[PDB]
């Protein structure tokens, strides 16, 4: 799950970056 | 809200927790009202794909693990992440229709926190299972120390030592690397100290056992004395190993 969890973190951080763009 | 308790977990989730806080600083806590959030269908569909993958990798682990506690504790985290995803998706839709939607922003915050939180639970549970594996090695050394009592031959003693050598060495490696991964410095100190104490007592145990075997088969003298030093070393080692087990379980 480490690579699975890294990917969900990367995806969520990017979502959360696009919601203040 | 708590410090992530291993360095791996911290490097994964720490970026996300910070970004979430920055999102909250605006938008919620009464602050930047009436802003306008762009179209989030793209970034949400990507989170959704990562959620799928996480649940894929997780359900393979569940049907494949021996750990019964793991098997039970993972599924709830899957629910939490899928359910949090479902809001993120409703937020994308709601914002497509109204870039100023306040329910859309609340869903987006709640959703994001749910992904963080559910992914945190999924990683903790997994970590706990790794820790129980180290505890397996510890309890087997503990059990084996119990059997030092029955050694009475030099040949027994050398078999005892051959079978104990690998156990101690695996344990030492496991505690060494675990300690490194920890994020509470006081917990590293305890594990290193307790371990260093076990390591230094090992040759004392073997010398104590030589002494008891030798005094025994020279067929008399200070056997009661040799007995209580071997016993002390075993109680002191077992005490430290127990302390190791307790401290491994802190987070």
């Amino acid at each position: 799950i480490l690579e699975a969890a890294k990917s969900i973190a990367a995806a969520t951080s990017a979502l959360v970056k696009a919601a203040s763009a | 809200m708590p410090v992530f308790h291993t360095r791996t977990i911290e490097s994964i989730l720490e970026p996300v927790a910070q970004q979430i806080s920055h999102l909250v600083i605006m938008h919620e806590e009464g602050e930047v009202d009436g802003k306008a959030i762009p179209d989030l269908t793209a970034p949400v569909s990507a989170v959704q794909a990562a959620v799928s993958n996480l649940v894929r990798v997780g359900k393979e682990t569940v049907q494949t693990t021996e750990d019964q506690i793991l098997k039970r504790d993972m599924p709830p985290a899957f629910i939490k992440v899928e359910n949090a995803c479902t809001k993120l998706v409703r937020a994308a839709q709601m914002l497509q229709a109204d870039p100023y939607s306040v329910p859309a922003r609340d869903y987006l915050i709640d959703g994001s926190r749910g992904i963080l939180s559910g992914t945190s639970d999924l990683l903790l549970t997994f970590d706990e299972a790794e820790v129980r594996k180290i505890i397996r090695v510890c309890k087997g050394i503990l059990e084996y120390l119990t059997v030092a009592e029955v050694v009475e031959t030099m040949e027994d003693l050398v078999t005892y030592t051959k079978n104990l050598g690998p156990g101690m060495t695996k344990m030492a490696k496991m505690i060494d690397e675990r300690q490194q991964e920890l994020t509470h410095q006081e917990h590293r100190v305890m594990l290193v100290n307790s371990m260093n104490t076990v390591k230094e007592l090992l040759p004392v145990l073997i010398s104590a056992m030589k002494i008891f075997v030798t005094t025994k088969n020279t067929k008399s003298q200070g056997i009661e004395e040799a007995l209580k030093n071997r016993n002390f070393t075993v109680e002191k080692m077992s005490a430290e190993i127990n302390e190791i087990i307790r401290v491994l379980q802190l987070t």
